């Protein structure tokens, strides 16, 4: 069990930038963080590639 | 092309597109030339038109 006092845990967040070159992704939600989604096909593999990132 | 389904590898082949030509030229002077000595044509000629030009 563990007890704490609010000023003892400092969390930090920051999404991604979505980059000037690339497919306009969405961004997502998770318990109130902010989430970077990018989605890029890949030809020489012939299928398509997800990230979520924070 | 055609490729297998679900193929492990996701090579394509590619296609070019090659465009032909062929030539067209002029190489013919097609002529009819026609000398009259002037005894010819001041005796024996009596129509220049219906007479020499139009055959």
């Amino acid at each position: 069990a563990y007890l704490w006092h609010r000023t003892a845990f400092i969390l930090a967040y920051r999404t991604p930038v979505v980059p000037e070159g690339a497919k306009a992704g969405a961004s997502f939600s998770a318990n109130g963080v902010a989430l970077r989604w990018l989605a890029d096909y890949d030809y020489s593999q012939l299928g398509d590639r997800t990230l979520l990132d924070v | 092309n055609r490729r297998d389904l679900r193929d492990p590898d996701r090579t394509v082949i590619a296609s070019e597109l090659v465009e032909h030509s062929f030539g067209v030229t002029l190489d013919k002077h097609v002529y009819a030339a026609l000398k009259f000595t002037d005894e010819q044509r001041t005796l024996d000629i009596r129509d220049y038109t219906k007479q020499v030009l139009m055959p």
